[PDB]
RNA sequence: UAACGAGAUUCCCACUGUCCCUAUCUACUAUCUAGCGAAACCACAGCCAAGGGAACGGGCUUGGCAGAAUCAGCGGGGAAAG
RNA sequence: UGCUGUAAAGCUGGGUCGAACGGCCUCUAGUGCAGAUCUUGGUGGUAGUAGCAAAUAUUCAAAUGAGAACUUUGAAGACUGA
RNA sequence: GCGAGAGACCGAUAGCGAACAAGUACAGUGAUGGAAAGAUGAAAAGAACUUUGAAAAGAGAGUGAAAAAGUACGUGAAAUUGUUGAAAGGGAAGGGCUUGAGAUCAGACUUGGUACCGGGCCAG
């Protein structure tokens, strides 16, 4: 498998992925961005804080009439949520990828979460019934998600060079 | 096409928008105009709203059905300890309005109105005025310089006070500080003034004597988000209208393809900033009296509280303002108490005020005793009594 | 864990409604093993299944 | 400070349901005794008596008594280091009581 | 034309929030959160005033102006959708 | 990556890829798409939005389980009310 | 119908409706109506084993010419989308012309001839 990007220093680094996840794509687009480029303990002592809604994730792209809230203040933010499915997912592929460090022997202390992206997985159909005998869609967007964890001359024309000298030869 | 009858339109384009004050405490927009052959003297005051009583009085107004006779009126409570006097601004002149050039502290400040500067106080090292206490050090040269400049410089001159907030029943600590006006005598009189009453108190009646007519500054009872018909007073909609009857009919004809700035829509209530003037001032109340409720007439010596105390307040045991009628706000608040802006000579503004009595009975139900005393001569023994 | 087929088994066997049978709660695993009605007869027996007694109504106001 | 003590409280039910759905008293009186052994215990693991649902529901879902004696014991217990046991106190009436240590 | 009538109509008594003239209260919503998650519609899009113009402009001309990202409502406009 | 042609287009550097393909002289045609409320397939914005509100009502504990508002058992509170 | 040979025919939205368990699945009381759906690799050699995880999976490893072929399989366009990087942004954006700035590309010291002859480009 190809991930989006390859680790500068391949020996320095771990990865993880997660593919046909059924999560929101949009919250975990949002819970990815959250904790994108993040020490990998300070990542995972917030994400804990918003399972226990003491902090919260901030949504930026995905957040049109969603609720506003005082713990958006900490990222200048009003629109922010708790996603909790999404939360567990990523928790679930920041352990992996530590464990993979781990096995490399790499150090936990000094990892950072150098890359995570979300991508669509396909969707999975369902059906939903309307008014008037009717069949709509009721579909799910799913995640891919995927992480990497990382352990941290002047050439002068010739009066150019006539004017530097004589300027050379006035100070003495 | 015209309206088929006319109507007056419902509310005032006067107090618009109908938002949130920006700030709970009231303030002074304009003070009164200054006049320098009069004494030094503030212009203002904070109390806090305690509850609503009941007086009786003669009614001094010749040619009225109800001349030399006896009258019920709805009086307010304010509960006015005395401000103390922190600090001065000297304000310049400019062809762009008044500008503040200077401000000047006492050298101590008390810890309630040094909460005043904290959001967290508990979490503080407490560090507010204390580089500037140290300027006090055995001359206090820069303070006396500071104090020249609003001399040489200045043309409105006010003084910076704090209420004695741990002396009402409020359970908030921090103390509220605003400027307050000083008219009367020369800029050098005013700052001398200030200077001398740095760090002491002043009391409600050295600004307010009885039968003034006062102006009340304050941020009304908020009721939140309201619907048209009783945020501006629209006709309720016919019982049979579909989706609903607490609305507009119509908000705005074809053109202006938009919708005007002068209807009625749902939006918050409450919670505004009022000026309301003319407010007849029934009684300087003194704390130390043990005779507040008490009259010429009605001798039980008696506290203006009622009894039980005012409901969701407390009890007054501070100087007080005894107001004719209803002022904006709601118990608890503070409560900027001006001096009139006019001079109003008509008899409403200069008749002498003489109570008869005041009402002491309980707020807190259909209360029919003035006193306990009078309640046990009523009913005498109980079982709890023994 | 599921011990929904003893409860019909139980209720078939005493004669009552399922409302009228008490399974033991710490006697689970016991009663977990009886997938026959001679087993439900045993348990029956022996005081792990028990037949509530009937809720009462008084005819005294009545009379 | 010790991590392990029985106390007996008083909880006024009744200004705590105040206003509350009349099909929603009763749990909500279950939650609010949560609260209240959180406030004083200092622990968010709260595990209450089943005597104590008994007496809670005894008059149905809006027949909550106005005050209840409680007994609350902290434990040592998990992601939580400690515990509070919630259990009734029978008395002959619940006025007049003040917080009390067991020993 | 007695009787009958969820037929049409007028008057009277009783009655009342139909109204004067509104106010208050309850539950469920709406609201905020976790999970789940459609559709209509969509040239491009979306601040006004006048002008001219297929004679009622979001775009053109001339002016007024104009500062990120937004939430709850709302029904003036989109000569809104079907 | 560039070059050529007014243009329709032709050629070329790099990457990907894996089995056929082109220039020129002619022949032939089911031979060139932006539209047809075109056809079939696919995908958006809307939008984490509308919403998931009839039928009185759930609660405590234990068991099981990686995981229990929803499973099982016990205790209670209710309802259907022949 | 049975058996054969062919073509300037079509090349999986084409060619029969059907290249496939197609007159199938499915609909309709019924007469009838009636699809979608081909392609790993030469060969399953279809990933043993270790490790994290409840598991699905991931990370190492292994097979293979290739895993930028892993059965959700040749190539793998566009719409639409994530990340990284670059840039711009006061009630749309986009376009033409012109120049600046930044980036990319190109070219005469030629296939130059013997210190010199002479040449190229930009200018006075
Ligand atoms: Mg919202
Ligand atoms: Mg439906
Ligand atoms: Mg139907
Ligand atoms: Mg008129
Ligand atoms: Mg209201
Ligand atoms: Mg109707
Ligand atoms: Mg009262
Ligand atoms: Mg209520
Ligand atoms: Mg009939
Ligand atoms: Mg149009
Ligand atoms: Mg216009
Ligand atoms: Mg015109
Ligand atoms: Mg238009
Ligand atoms: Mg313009
Ligand atoms: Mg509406
Ligand atoms: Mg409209
Ligand atoms: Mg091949
Ligand atoms: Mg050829
Ligand atoms: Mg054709
Ligand atoms: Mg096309
Ligand atoms: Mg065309
Ligand atoms: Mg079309
Ligand atoms: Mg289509
Ligand atoms: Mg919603
Ligand atoms: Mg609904
Ligand atoms: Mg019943
Ligand atoms: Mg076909
Ligand atoms: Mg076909
Ligand atoms: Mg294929
Ligand atoms: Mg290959
Ligand atoms: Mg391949
Ligand atoms: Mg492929
Ligand atoms: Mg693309
Ligand atoms: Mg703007
Ligand atoms: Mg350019
Ligand atoms: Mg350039």
């Amino acid at each position: 498998v190809r991930y989006a990007a390859t680790p500068a220093n391949p020996a320095k680094s771990a990865s993880a992925r997660g593919s046909y996840l059924r999560v929101s794509f949009k919250n975990t687009r949002e819970t990815a961005q959250a904790i994108n480029g993040w020490k990998l303990e300070k990542a995972q002592k917030y994400l804990d804080q918003v399972l226990d809604h003491q902090r919260a994730i901030p949504f930026r792209r995905y957040n049109s009439s969603i609720g506003r809230t005082g713990q958006g203040k900490e990222f200048g933010v009003t629109k922010a949520r708790w996603p909790a499915k999404s939360v567990n997912f990523v928790k679930d592929l920041l352990r992996n990828a530590q464990a993979n460090a781990e096995a490399k022997g790499l150090d936990s202390s000094k990892l950072v979460i150098s890359h995570i992206q979300v991508n669509h997985a396909p969707k999975q159909r369902r059906r939903t019934y309307r008014a008037h005998g009717r069949i709509n869609a009721y579909q799910s967007t799913p995640s891919h998600i995927e992480l990497t964890l990382t352990e941290e001359q002047i050439r002068l024309n010739s009066r150019q060079r006539g004017r530097l000298a004589s300027q050379k030869r006035l100070t003495a | 096409s015209h309206r088929k009858y006319e109507a007056p339109r419902h509310g005032s384009l006067g107090f618009l928008p109908r938002k949130r004050a920006a700030k709970q405490r009231g303030r002074v927009k304009s003070f009164p105009k200054d006049v320098k052959s009069k004494p030094v003297a503030l212009t203002a005051f904070l109390g806090y709203k305690a509850g609503m009583t009941t007086i009786v009085r003669d009614l001094d107004r010749p040619g009225s059905k109800m001349h030399k006779r006896e009258v019920v009126e709805a009086a307010t409570v304010v509960d006015t300890p005395p401000m103390v006097v922190v600090g001065v601004v000297g304000y310049v002149e400019t062809p762009r309005g008044l500008r503040s050039l200077t401000t000047v502290w006492a050298e101590h400040l008390s810890e309630e109105v040094r909460r005043r500067f904290y959001k967290n106080w508990y979490k503080s090292k407490k560090k507010a005025f204390t580089k500037y206490s140290g300027k006090y050090a055995t001359d206090a040269k820069q303070v006396e310089t500071e104090l020249a400049r609003i001399k040489k410089y200045a043309s409105v001159v006010r003084v910076l006070a704090h209420t004695q907030i741990k002396k009402t029943p409020l359970s908030q600590k921090k103390a509220h500080l605003a400027e307050i006006q000083i008219n009367g005598g020369s800029v050098s009189d005013k700052v001398d003034w200030a200077k001398e009453h740095f760090e002491k108190e002043v009391s409600v009646d050295s600004v307010f004597e009885q039968d003034e007519m006062i102006d009340v500054i304050a941020v009304t009872k908020g009721h939140g988000f309201e619907g048209v018909t009783h945020r501006w007073g629209t006709k309720k909609l016919p019982r049979k209208t579909h989706r609903g009857l607490r609305k507009v009919a119509c908000i705005g004809a074809w053109h202006p393809a938009n919708v005007n700035w002068t209807v009625a829509r749902a939006g918050q209530n409450g919670y505004h900033h009022r000026t309301s003037i003319n407010h007849k001032v029934y009684r300087v109340g003194k704390g130390t009296d043990e005779a507040n409720g008490a009259t010429e007439f009605d001798r039980t010596k008696k506290t203006i509280n009622p009894m039980g105390g005012f409901v969701r307040y407390g009890n007054v045991n501070n100087d007080f303002v005894l107001l004719k009628g209803s002022i904006p706000g709601v118990k608890k608040r503070v409560v900027t108490l001006r001096k009139s802006l006019y001079v109003d000579t008509s008899r409403r503004a200069v008749e002498k005020v003489n109570l008869k009595w005041i009402d002491t009975a309980s707020r807190f139900g259909k209360g029919r005793f003035q006193t306990p005393a009078e309640k046990h001569a009523f009913m005498g023994t109980l079982k709890k009594d023994l | 864990a599921n011990l929904r087929t003893q409860k019909r088994l139980a209720a078939s066997v005493i004669g009552v409604g399922k409302r009228k049978v008490w399974l033991d709660p710490n006697e689970t695993t016991e009663i977990a093993n009886a997938n026959s009605r001679s087993a439900i007869r045993k348990l029956y027996k022996n005081g792990t299944i028990v037949k509530k007694p009937e809720t009462v109504h008084s005819r005294s106001r009545a009379r | 400070l010790q991590d392990v003590v029985t106390r007996e409280y008083t909880i006024n039910l009744h200004k705590r349901l105040h206003g509350v759905n009349f099909k929603k008293r009763a749990p909500k009186a279950v939650k609010e005794i949560k609260k209240f052994a959180t406030l004083h215990m200092g622990t968010t693991d709260v595990r209450l008596d089943p005597k104590l649902n008994i007496a809670i529901w005894k008059r149905g879902v809006q027949g909550v008594e106005n005050r209840m004696r409680l007994r609350i014991s902290r434990k040592r217990n998990a992601k939580e280091k400690l515990f509070a046991y919630v259990e009734p106190v029978i008395v002959p009436s619940t006025k007049g009581l003040q917080t009390v240590v067991v020993e």
